[PDB]
């Protein structure tokens, strides 16, 4: 719904990387892989964590 | 006029609200932007 | 001082019952809900 | 100083990459283990709602607050709430953090773990701060709320670990690897047309000598020698997750002999 706190396998944080990401993405123009890799998020099951996010609370904040 | 009737109205026909609506009208109407219609209440 | 029950749609905090109606004050909206109790709620975090 | 050795080979606030050397394969693995599920930290364990108007519920919420990072470096001079003599908690077993929200702008209000704010006396033991590891010092993002919406909560935190859950966890993952060549023979490598070509050598490797063709299989050899790697989360700073981690085992072995003397 919102970012996860930690990728579910290894505990590493990842939930103060979301905005990050996005910023990485729009303001910088990075491909989502170096995007992520700069980030930190090296090992593959941390990058799942982002990569695969759906940020349904965007959608959710719409209602009134 | 003369009124006859009762009929039950598929979501998302011409004569449905949602048919024109926005996506923002969706939203206000508390209905999800991402539900098709075609079926009744 | 109070809450009770709550608007569905136009947001606010009506308070009634019985011979009352079921109705509303500022929309006429015949839906209500029914307020968050006080009683004070205890989550593990788990 | 005889014994296990040490050897570290990079180190940064966040992971400390090492080798150990001359030790047996149980103890370097169950330093292993330890780091990752005995070391005590400190974590929210308990959430009290006043408010939340937020589209989130509130259990959601609150175990998104027992995973968010909380300073950890005084946690010896905290004393688990079970065995502490107040009724329930107090300042000897617990810090409390406070959470209030308010979407008073247009625009979407995010609460981030900065926002938490501690309410109970830390006799100055540095514990209990959420940690902030990113360029805006926001830390991790628990929620947002749209313009209208609240939170109100209590928190109270309290030592645990990660055996318990995970969220009492200091260490993320950990490296580790030995007799990368494959010279002890532990594995056997499956490939379709030659095992070299197949499988990727490993970065440990430059560190060891390559076997020589010849060389008939060495039956005495022993694994000796562990390329580890501990990543810390952040609630206790690195260097600390071996020491303590050092220190668990030890403390675990000690009340063994200590049941000995019991008997
Ligand atoms: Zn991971
Ligand atoms: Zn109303
Ligand atoms: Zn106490």
């Amino acid at each position: 719904m919102i970012v996860p706190v930690r990728c579910f396998s290894c505990g590493k944080v990842v939930g103060d990387k979301w905005e990050s990401y996005l910023n990485l993405l729009q303001e910088d123009e990075l491909d989502e892989g170096t995007a992520l890799s700069r980030l930190g998020l090296k090992r593959y099951c941390c990058r799942r964590m982002i990569l695969t996010h759906v940020d349904l609370i965007e959608k959710f904040l719409r209602y009134n | 006029k003369v009124f006859i009737g009762r009929l039950p109205i598929m979501l998302r026909s011409k004569n449905c609200y949602l048919s024109e609506a926005t996506e923002s009208d969706l939203y206000k109407l508390k209905e999800c932007p991402f539900d098709m219609g075609g079926y009744f209440i | 001082a109070t809450l009770k029950y709550i608007c569905a749609e136009c947001s606010s905090k009506l308070s009634l019952s019985r011979t009352d109606a079921v109705r509303c004050k500022d929309c006429g909206h015949r839906i209500l809900l029914k307020a968050r109790t006080k009683r004070l709620v205890q989550f593990e975090a788990r | 100083e005889e014994g296990p050795q040490v050897k570290i080979r990079e180190a940064s606030k966040d992971n400390v990459d090492f080798i150990l050397s001359n030790v047996d394969l149980a103890m370097a693995n169950s330093l292993r283990r330890v780091m990752i599920a005995e070391i005590p930290t400190l974590a929210i364990d308990s959430v009290e709602v006043e408010t939340n108007t937020t589209v989130l519920a509130d259990e959601f919420i609150a175990h998104r607050l027992g995973l968010i990072p909380l300073q950890s470096m005084d946690i010896e001079q905290l004393e688990y709430s079970r065995d502490c003599f107040c009724e329930d908690h107090c300042d000897k077993c617990s810090v409390v953090l406070t959470l209030q929200a308010f979407g008073e702008s247009e625009s979407t209000t995010n609460v981030y773990s900065k926002d938490l704010v501690i309410v109970s006396n830390l006799m100055g033991r540095n514990i209990g701060h959420p940690i902030i590891q990113d360029k805006e010092g926001n830390g991790v993002l628990i929620c947002k709320l749209r313009k209208g919406q609240e939170l109100k909560l209590t928190c109270v935190a309290k030592k645990g670990i990660a055996k318990e859950h995970a969220k009492w966890g200091p260490a993320a993952a950990i490296e580790f690897e030995y007799d990368p060549w494959n010279k002890l023979k532990h594995t056997d490598y499956w490939y379709e047309q030659d095992s070299a070509k197949e499988w990727p050598q490993s970065k440990n490797c430059e560190y060891e000598d390559p076997p020589n063709e010849g060389d008939p299989f060495d039956y005495k050899a022993q694994a000796d020698t562990f390329y580890m790697n501990v990543e810390s989360v952040g609630s206790i700073p690195v260097d600390q997750v071996v020491v303590r981690g050092i220190d668990t085992l030890q403390k675990k072995v000690a009340s063994i002999l200590l049941a000995l003397t019991q008997m």
